[PDB]
Formats: structure tokens, C-alpha cells, sequence
């Protein structure tokens, strides 16, 4: 429904509608159920799961980063110690987890940054280790509403149907009786000659 | 009919307390000014964090990462960035006050006509036929309050344009003749006070054979026994 | 009987920046961020004006509550209406004064149609007509109020300080100076003069300004080409960086150009079509003393017409 | 606009593609949150699934409106669409209707006759 929005950097904002371009999960997906099939890692994954069965998971192209569980990481060479929701990216040398876990629903909730891990590895797959479900990044832009707390309390994905893009284009979340340009179109060439 | 006029008057003040104090907006002509003016501002204010080819839209980073030689090549990109949307800005800001200066130019000019004085242009002061007018101050604008009269529940009738009576042609002072059916009156033009036709509410011009439309009737002498 | 004509609107545009500005090209679109937000300025001020430009119409032309018919029997003391009133065996409401008058005068450039269509105008101005004939000026006022016209008429020489039975008693003389006045009227526009000049040339001007802006994207502002493919087709990227800067450039100064004189023009219609509403209320609703404003001698009444982008009065 | 071919020497024409411009006509979103889109001048035969296909297409002269549905009567003016087509919220759905403008009306002319008010109202 309205799952895996996450904090995009570190710089406090208060009370602000900022506009964001990054990798989310879009809104109203659908993400397969599991009740362990080795699953392949498009360019990022949400992750959820709902005791203490869970333990950790398995990643890379088949070196590869190994992250067990007291927490304990043996990227293979680099070893680091130190219903629950969680990101995955591998960007540009890096491997930035986000994460948070609550008390699937409808609440909205936003994810905090957990850990980087700078490794520099390719993974093409990954494969969880003992009801998770599994969702898929893709590049979007979505607007985010900041509270007096400096909290993320609400989003709009901008690509999701025409009343998100009026949303977007006038930078609010009431939108008052009107007409409104929004867009425009343009058919694409088929081929080449 | 002061009372009932006096009383109309009233009623209708007190339904412009009404429909300003419910919270159907009226108030628009002048929520444009500020919102446009305000937009206005954000985008010049917005306008410095772009960086117009540069490394970088923060100046004080390019003078501590660069040496004078070439951290001129990358002032002069954000200097003429910048020249160019302060010149859009005043452009447009010179373009929008000859605006607000006409509207202030009519408000001028109906305050001197409207309010120190009674107007017969026609729906310069209001609609309907204009009486009085008051002042009422705003932010950044003015309300007028305009008092006017309207013409209610007419009757049919017939008419003539003139009367003959001894071979002479009787034209109207100021009136219309009218006719209940049976009988003729004379009366004023907006409001209906049927008289008695006399010669002293009308006068005389020539025989009775060249108007087109003209009656019979009986023009009554009002020094009637001597 | 004398003609007077004024603008009313103008040609409502829009303009798509990035398509003007590099259209289809992904690499010249991503250049063009960095200069913040100008397109969408731009954008706001068409807008803008194209707005305004059904706002001015309305105001000219729906000063009226109901649609007033005129009646099937046409005795108007011998006055006679038939040149400006609507003919409906053609198939429009146009009449044939408006006949005449009608008869008179992509790189991203897309043109808006009209909110209120010329039908719509017509009919306007015919129950604009109707209330006047036959209900003198108290349709301006409230509820209209029937008189027969040569009372009306009466009426009307009582308010410029002449006695009414000059009029009872010159009424076919009056008659047959009004008609013979419309027919010349409707002679004059069936000739060849150039009579709709003030509108022809808000037509004029507009052209040019956008056979100036198309003209300008042929220019290349010291790059080695002007089309964009060429480039992008002959160089590496870095190098192509500074020729589609170099275009980029040219390009945003003569879409700034353009809207700063759209809005300086647009400003002076409104000023025209502001004085035609007070024409339209002073003159054909009322009776004026203002000397001059209603034509040109003791004004008597005031009929419309409408134009293409316009209104033109009659004033006897 | 116009180009030979190498091969086979044929006059061949050049135009190009579609390229309109979107709007989105909405009711606030405190009463509703449907919506209709105009594609402008695009003969409807050319044209996001549920706002692109189906039912209530209708081809005006600004274009085409997807969405709404075309009634037949005529109402006073409330969201503007252009060359008198206009827009309105009112089982609640969308509708799109010829602007009508104003009460029909006539005067109930004479050579004899006239009309006098009796009264009156201050406003
Ligand atoms: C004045 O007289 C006219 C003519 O009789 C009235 O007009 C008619 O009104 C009736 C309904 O009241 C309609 O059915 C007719 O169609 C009207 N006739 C015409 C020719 O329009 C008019 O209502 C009367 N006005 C008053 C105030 O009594
Ligand atoms: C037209 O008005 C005259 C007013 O003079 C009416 O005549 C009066 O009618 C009343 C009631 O019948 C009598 O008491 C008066 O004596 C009459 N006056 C005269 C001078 O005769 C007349 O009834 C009206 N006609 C219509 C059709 O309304
Ligand atoms: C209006 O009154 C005059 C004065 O009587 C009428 O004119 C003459 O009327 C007598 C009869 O009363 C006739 O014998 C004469 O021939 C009339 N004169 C002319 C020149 O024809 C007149 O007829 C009356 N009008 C109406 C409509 O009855
Ligand atoms: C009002 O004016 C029109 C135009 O001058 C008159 O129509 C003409 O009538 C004559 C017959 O007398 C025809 O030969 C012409 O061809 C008509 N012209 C047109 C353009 O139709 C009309 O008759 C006049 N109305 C009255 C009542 O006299
Ligand atoms: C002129 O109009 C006024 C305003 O409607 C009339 O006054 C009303 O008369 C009714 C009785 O029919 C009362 O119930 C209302 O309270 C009155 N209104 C006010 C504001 O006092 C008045 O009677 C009319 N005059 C004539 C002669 O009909
Ligand atoms: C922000 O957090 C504080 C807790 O320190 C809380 O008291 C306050 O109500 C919060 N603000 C809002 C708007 O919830
Ligand atoms: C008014 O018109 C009628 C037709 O109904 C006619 O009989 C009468 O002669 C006309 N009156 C005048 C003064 O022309
Ligand atoms: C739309 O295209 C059809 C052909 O499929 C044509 O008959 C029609 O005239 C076109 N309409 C418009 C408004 O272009
Ligand atoms: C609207 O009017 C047209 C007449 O051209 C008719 O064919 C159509 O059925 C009408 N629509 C409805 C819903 O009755």
C-alpha cells in the first residue's frame, strides 16, 4: 500500500515539502509471498517479515557478502561487528542499509538509515536464511512532507496516476477545483531505418 | 413611505454582515496581489541555488577549493545567472505596479463620484439607478458600498401619445397617459400616481390631425365657474 | 449615424519551452536544469495572458440576464431594423451588417481555441438589440419594461432639451433620415475601404512576432551548426557541451524577448476592451452626457455589432 | 519536409509525430478524487491505462476528453474547457455539457402599450 519510503540523506528539514528523485518501491506493487527460493537482486529490495526465525541473509553472484545473526559481517575480505522492514542498494562502492521495525497494514512509516558498508562487490541474487515478502526498487520521484519534529509523515508518487502528477506539479497535497497543464506526450519512433 | 424604506435600507445591511461573516470568500480581487507578489519573491529566492554551468552554486567553496586564475572563469558563469534574474524580476515587478496604478486611478475617480456626489452614468456606481455611496477601508484596497433603486411589480396599460380635445393636439408636462381600460390619467414614469388630466399638467400645440395615435378625451378647466 | 471600432481580445498561445529549445534531445534537456526554473516562468506568464484574454470578452459582452426575443410583428413607427438585426435563413445568428464586418478582416507553437464561440457573440449581441428596441433603457436597470418606440423616441429628444411633439410631428421625416443613414453605413463597408484598420492591425502584430521567434531557431550564436542532430552526430560529448551551450543561450534570450512583449501588448488590450465595457454600458444601456464619448452631436441611442476580435457601435 | 531516396529515387514526404499537451480537470480533492484528462487536438483515435481507454471519450474542438460523460443539457459554465464545452461535478460523476447563456425571455411588444412599476426595493 503505502510501504518502503525511506530517508534519502542527512540533512534535517522541518515543516518543508521537499522533492525527491531516488530509487523507491512504488506505491500499490505487488510483492510475492514466501512461506527458500534463491532470488535474484535487480537493483535493490524491500524487505519485510513477521518467533525469531529470521536470522540473516546471503548475497552476491552466487565474493560474496554474507551478513549472519551478535550481528557479524564476513563480506569476503572484510569482517565487521557490532514485523521488521529493510532496504538494500549497492551504490557506487557502497551498500547502505535502511531498516525499521514497528509494533501488512496501512500506517505510514519511514525507514531510518542503518549502516553503510563500503565494498564494492556485484551482486546479482540473494537468497534469505532461517513469511517474508520481497519488493523491487525502481527509479522515482515522490514528495515528501516533513512535520515539526522534522519527521517524514506522508509521500506522493508522482507517476502513479494524473491526480499524483497535479499533486506534483503545484507542490500540495489539496488541490482546488480548476484545470491544470500537467504534462505532455509524444509518440516514440518504432524503429530505426 | 420613509418607514418602509428606512426598514428595506436596513435589512439589506445587515445581509451584507451575513454574507461577509459566513465563510463564502468575496475578498479574491485582492488574495491575487499578495499570492502573486509572493510567488514572485520564492523564485528569485530559489534562483541561487542553480549553478549555471559552474562546480558549484555556493561562491565561498569555489574561493576556498580554487586559486584566482581560474576561480574567475567560474565566478563570472554564477555573476551573469544571477544579473539575469534580477532583470526578469524587475521587468515583470514594473509591469505588474502600472496595473495595481490604473485600478487606483478608478478607485480615485469613484470615490470622487460616487461618494461626494450622485451619478447618472449608468452602472458606474452599481446596478439599478444609483443614490448613495460609503467608503469602507481594506487591506491594500477599498470597499464600496453602493445604495441604488429598484423598479418593482409592473402592470400593464394602455397608451397614447397625445390627447385631443377642441380640435387642438395636449402633449404631457412630464408623464405618459395611461388608461385603466374605461377612464384616462396621467401619471410619472417610473412610479404609478394616476391624476386627473388638467391644463395645468399639460400643454397645447397645434390641431389634432398630425400625430399618429392620437385620442379623444376631455381636458378638464380647472377655473370652472367664473 | 457613425461607426466607431474597438479591440477587444487577441490570439490566446503557448509555447512548449524545452520542445523550442532542444526538441528531443535528452543530452540538451539535462544541460538545460541547470539554469533553474525559466521555462516554467515562462510558461506562467502565457497563461497569464491567456486568461485575461476570455476575461475581457465576457465583460464586453454578457452585461445582460436574459436572452430578450424580438417580436414577429415588426411595427416600429416606421423605423426600420432589418440590416442589424439577425437573419436566420442563413444559418447563423449573424447578421448582415456582421456578414459584412466578418467578411472584412511546429517547433512547440500551438494556438488555444476561444472559450465563448462566434455564435455565442451573435446572440449576445441580438438580445442586446431586442431589450433595447423594445424596452427603451429600463432593461439596464431591472425588469424590462415594454414602451412603443416612437414614445421611447420622445423620450430620448426630451433628454437632449427638444420638446416632444417636434418629434410627433416630424416623425416620417425622422424615419426616412434614420433609414437612409443605415443604408449608407451598409454601403460604405460593402466598398473596398479599409475600415477594420485598428483590427487588422492587432492581426499584423502578432504575426510578426511569431515568424521572428520560428526565424530565430536558424541561427547558431557561434556554434559550428545550427541543427542539433549535426552536432550530436559530429562530437564526442565534452566537446559538444560548449556548442549546445553556445545554442542554449541564443535560444532562452529570444523566448525571454517574446513574452516580455506579450505582456506589454497584452497590457494595452486590456485598456481598449476596459473602455468598450463602458461604452457598451453608458451608450447602448443609458442615454450620455458626456460630450463625445457616443458619437459626434446630441447622442440619441447606440446599437452593437460584433467583429472578429471586436465590437463595433452605431451611434444615432 | 521533402527528401529523395537514394536507392530508388522516390519523392517521399516528411511530417511529424503526434505532440500534444495533458491537462487534468479536477473537483477539490475535499469532495472527490476522480479526474478527466484533455489531450489536446489529437482526434481521440491516437491515444496510464484507465484514463487512456474505456468508455466516456468525447472529441471536442479543443481536443480529446476522456473521462466524462457528454450530457445534453445545458448548464451555467463551471469548469471552462473551451469552444463552449464546460465541466462539472455532479452515483456523483463527471459531466461535460454545451454552456447555456442564460433564461430565454420575451417582451410582450406593442403599438399601444406599456408598463408601469408600483413599487420598489432598496439594494
Ligand atoms: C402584460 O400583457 C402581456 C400580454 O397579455 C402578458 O404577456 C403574456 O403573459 C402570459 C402569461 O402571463 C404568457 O402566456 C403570454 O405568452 C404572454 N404574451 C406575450 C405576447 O408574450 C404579460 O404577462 C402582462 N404583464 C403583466 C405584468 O401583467
Ligand atoms: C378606472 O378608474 C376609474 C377611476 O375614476 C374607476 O371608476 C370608479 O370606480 C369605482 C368603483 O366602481 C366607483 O366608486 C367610482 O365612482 C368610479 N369613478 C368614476 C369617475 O366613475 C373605474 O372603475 C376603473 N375601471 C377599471 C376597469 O378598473
Ligand atoms: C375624435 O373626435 C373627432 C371629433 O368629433 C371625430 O372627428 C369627427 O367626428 C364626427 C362625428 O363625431 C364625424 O362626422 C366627422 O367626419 C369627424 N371628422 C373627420 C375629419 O373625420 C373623430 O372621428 C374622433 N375619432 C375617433 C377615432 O372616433
Ligand atoms: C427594410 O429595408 C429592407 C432593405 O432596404 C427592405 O427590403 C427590400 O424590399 C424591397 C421591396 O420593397 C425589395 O425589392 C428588396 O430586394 C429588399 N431588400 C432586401 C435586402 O431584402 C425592407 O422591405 C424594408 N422594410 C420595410 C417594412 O419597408
Ligand atoms: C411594496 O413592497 C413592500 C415590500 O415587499 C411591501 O411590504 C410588505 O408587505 C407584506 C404584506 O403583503 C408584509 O408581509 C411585509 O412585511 C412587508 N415588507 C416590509 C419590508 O415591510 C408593500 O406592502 C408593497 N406595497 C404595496 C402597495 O403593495
Ligand atoms: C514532536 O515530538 C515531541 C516529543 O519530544 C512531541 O511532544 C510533539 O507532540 C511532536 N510533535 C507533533 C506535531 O506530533
Ligand atoms: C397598431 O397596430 C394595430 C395592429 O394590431 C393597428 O390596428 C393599429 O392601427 C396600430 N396603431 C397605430 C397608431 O398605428
Ligand atoms: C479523425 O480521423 C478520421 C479518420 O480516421 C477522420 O475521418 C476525421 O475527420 C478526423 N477528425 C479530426 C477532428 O481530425
Ligand atoms: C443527446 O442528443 C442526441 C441528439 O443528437 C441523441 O442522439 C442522444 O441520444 C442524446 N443523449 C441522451 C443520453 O439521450
Amino acid at each position: 500500500f503505502t510501504r518502503g519510503v525511506y530517508y534519502p540523506d542527512k540533512v534535517f528539514r522541518s515543516s518543508v515539502l521537499h522533492s525527491t528523485q531516488d530509487l523507491f518501491l512504488p506505491f500499490f506493487s505487488n510483492v510475492t509471498w514466501f512461506h527458500n527460493p534463491v532470488l535474484p537482486f535487480n537493483d535493490g529490495v524491500y524487505f519485510a517479515s513477521t518467533s525469531n526465525i529470521i536470522r540473516g541473509w546471503i548475497f552476491g553472484t552466487t565474493q560474496s557478502l554474507l551478513i549472519v545473526n551478535n550481528v557479524v559481517i564476513k563480506v569476503c575480505t572484510f569482517e565487521y561487528v557490532s514485523l521488521r522492514e529493510f532496504v538494500f542498494k549497492n551504490i557506487d562502492g557502497y551498500f547502505k542499509i535502511y531498516s525499521k521495525h514497528t509494533p501488512l497494514p496501512q500506517g505510514f512509516s519511514a525507514l531510518e538509515p542503518l549502516v553503510d558498508l563500503p565494498i564494492g562487490i556485484n551482486i546479482t541474487r540473494f537468497q534469505t536464511l532461517l513469511a517474508y515478502y520481497v519488493g523491487y526498487l525502481q527509479p522515482r520521484t515522490f514528495l515528501l512532507k516533513y512535520n515539526e519534529n522534522g519527521t517524514i509523515t506522508d509521500a506522493v508518487d508522482c507517476a502513479l496516476d494524473p491526480l499524483s502528477e497535479t499533486k506534483c506539479t503545484l507542490k500540495s497535497f489539496t488541490v482546488e477545483k480548476g484545470i491544470y497543464q500537467t504534462s505532455n506526450f509524444r509518440v516514440q519512433p518504432t524503429e530505426s531505418i | 413611505n420613509q418607514k418602509l424604506i428606512a426598514n428595506q435600507f436596513n435589512s439589506a445591511i445587515g445581509k451584507i454582515q451575513d454574507s461577509l461573516s459566513s465563510t463564502a470568500s468575496a475578498l479574491g480581487k485582492l488574495q491575487d496581489v499578495v499570492n502573486q507578489n509572493a510567488q514572485a519573491l520564492n523564485t528569485l529566492v530559489k534562483q541561487l541555488s542553480s549553478n549555471f554551468g559552474a562546480i558549484s552554486s555556493v561562491l565561498n567553496d569555489i574561493l576556498s577549493r580554487l586559486d584566482p586564475p581560474e576561480a574567475e572563469v567560474q565566478i563570472d558563469r554564477l555573476i551573469t545567472g544571477r544579473l539575469q534574474s534580477l532583470q526578469t524580476y524587475v521587468t515583470q515587478q514594473l509591469i505588474r505596479a502600472a496595473e495595481i496604478r490604473a485600478s487606483a486611478n478608478l478607485a480615485a475617480t469613484k470615490m470622487s463620484e460616487c461618494v461626494l456626489g450622485q451619478s447618472k452614468r449608468v452602472d458606474f456606481c452599481g446596478k439599478g439607478y444609483h443614490l448613495m455611496s460609503f467608503p469602507q477601508s481594506a487591506p491594500h484596497g477599498v470597499v464600496f458600498l453602493h445604495v441604488t433603486y429598484v423598479p418593482a411589480q409592473e402592470k400593464n396599460f394602455t397608451t397614447a401619445p397625445a390627447i385631443c380635445h377642441d380640435g387642438k393636439a395636449h402633449f404631457p408636462r412630464e408623464g405618459v397617459f395611461v388608461s385603466n381600460g374605461t377612464h384616462w390619467f396621467v401619471t410619472q414614469r417610473n412610479f404609478y400616481e394616476p391624476q386627473i388630466i388638467t391644463t395645468d399638467n399639460t400643454f397645447v400645440s397645434g390641431n389634432c390631425d398630425v400625430v399618429i395615435g392620437i385620442v379623444n378625451n376631455t381636458v378638464y378647466d380647472p377655473l370652472q365657474p367664473e | 449615424v457613425t461607426t466607431e471600432i474597438l479591440p477587444v481580445s487577441m490570439t490566446k498561445t503557448s509555447v512548449d519551452c524545452t520542445m523550442y529549445i532542444c526538441g528531443d534531445s535528452t543530452e540538451c534537456s539535462n544541460l538545460l536544469l541547470q539554469y533553474g526554473s525559466f521555462c516554467t516562468q515562462l510558461n506562467r506568464a502565457l497563461t497569464g495572458i491567456a486568461v485575461e484574454q476570455d476575461k475581457n470578452t465576457q465583460e464586453v459582452f454578457a452585461q445582460v440576464k436574459q436572452i430578450y426575443k424580438t417580436p414577429p410583428i415588426k411595427d416600429f413607427g416606421g423605423f426600420n431594423f432589418s440590416q442589424i438585426l439577425p437573419d436566420p435563413s442563413k444559418p447563423s445568428k449573424r447578421s448582415f451588417i456582421e456578414d459584412l464586418l466578418f467578411n472584412k478582416v511546429f517547433n512547440g507553437l500551438t494556438v488555444l481555441p476561444p472559450l465563448l464561440t462566434d455564435e455565442m457573440i451573435a446572440q449576445y449581441t441580438s438580445a442586446l438589440l431586442a431589450g433595447t428596441i423594445t424596452s427603451g433603457w429600463t432593461f439596464g436597470a431591472g425588469a424590462a419594461l415594454q414602451i412603443p418606440f416612437a414614445m421611447q423616441m420622445a423620450y430620448r429628444f426630451n433628454g437632449i432639451g427638444v420638446t416632444q411633439n417636434v418629434l410627433y410631428e416630424n416623425q416620417k421625416l425622422i424615419a426616412n433620415q434614420f433609414n437612409s443613414a443605415i443604408g449608407k453605413i451598409q454601403d460604405s463597408l460593402s466598398s473596398t475601404a479599409s475600415a477594420l484598420g485598428k483590427l487588422q492591425d492587432v492581426v499584423n502584430q502578432n504575426a510578426q512576432a511569431l515568424n521572428t521567434l520560428v526565424k530565430q531557431l536558424s541561427s547558431n550564436f557561434g556554434a559550428i551548426s545550427s541543427v542539433l542532430n549535426d552536432i550530436l552526430s559530429r562530437l564526442d560529448p565534452p566537446e559538444a557541451e560548449v556548442q549546445i551551450d553556445r545554442l542554449i543561450t541564443g535560444r532562452l534570450q529570444s523566448l525571454q524577448t517574446y513574452v516580455t512583449q506579450q505582456l506589454i501588448r497584452a497590457a494595452e488590450i486590456r485598456a481598449s476592451a476596459n473602455l468598450a465595457a463602458t461604452k457598451m454600458s453608458e451608450c447602448v444601456l443609458g442615454q450620455s452626457k458626456r460630450v463625445d464619448f457616443c458619437g459626434k452631436g446630441y447622442h440619441l441611442m447606440s446599437f452593437p455589432q460584433s467583429a472578429p476580435h471586436g465590437v463595433v457601435f452605431l451611434h444615432v | 519536409d521533402a527528401v529523395r531516396d537514394p536507392q530508388t529515387l522516390e519523392i517521399l514526404d516528411i511530417t511529424p509525430c503526434s505532440f500534444g499537451g495533458v491537462s487534468v480537470i479536477t473537483p477539490g480533492t475535499n469532495t472527490s478524487n476522480q479526474v478527466a484528462v484533455l489531450y489536446q487536438d489529437v482526434n481521440c483515435t491516437e491515444v496510464w491505462r484507465v484514463y487512456s481507454t474505456g468508455s466516456n471519450v468525447f472529441q471536442t474542438r479543443a481536443g480529446c476528453l476522456i473521462g466524462a460523460e457528454h450530457v445534453n443539457n445545458s448548464y451555467e459554465c463551471d469548469i471552462p474547457i473551451g469552444a463552449g464545452i464546460c465541466a462539472s461535478y455532479q452515483s456523483q460523476s463527471i459531466i461535460a455539457y454545451t454552456m447555456s447563456l442564460g433564461a430565454e425571455n420575451s417582451v410582450a411588444y406593442s403599438n399601444n402599450s406599456i408598463a408601469i412599476p408600483t413599487n420598489f426595493t432598496i439594494s
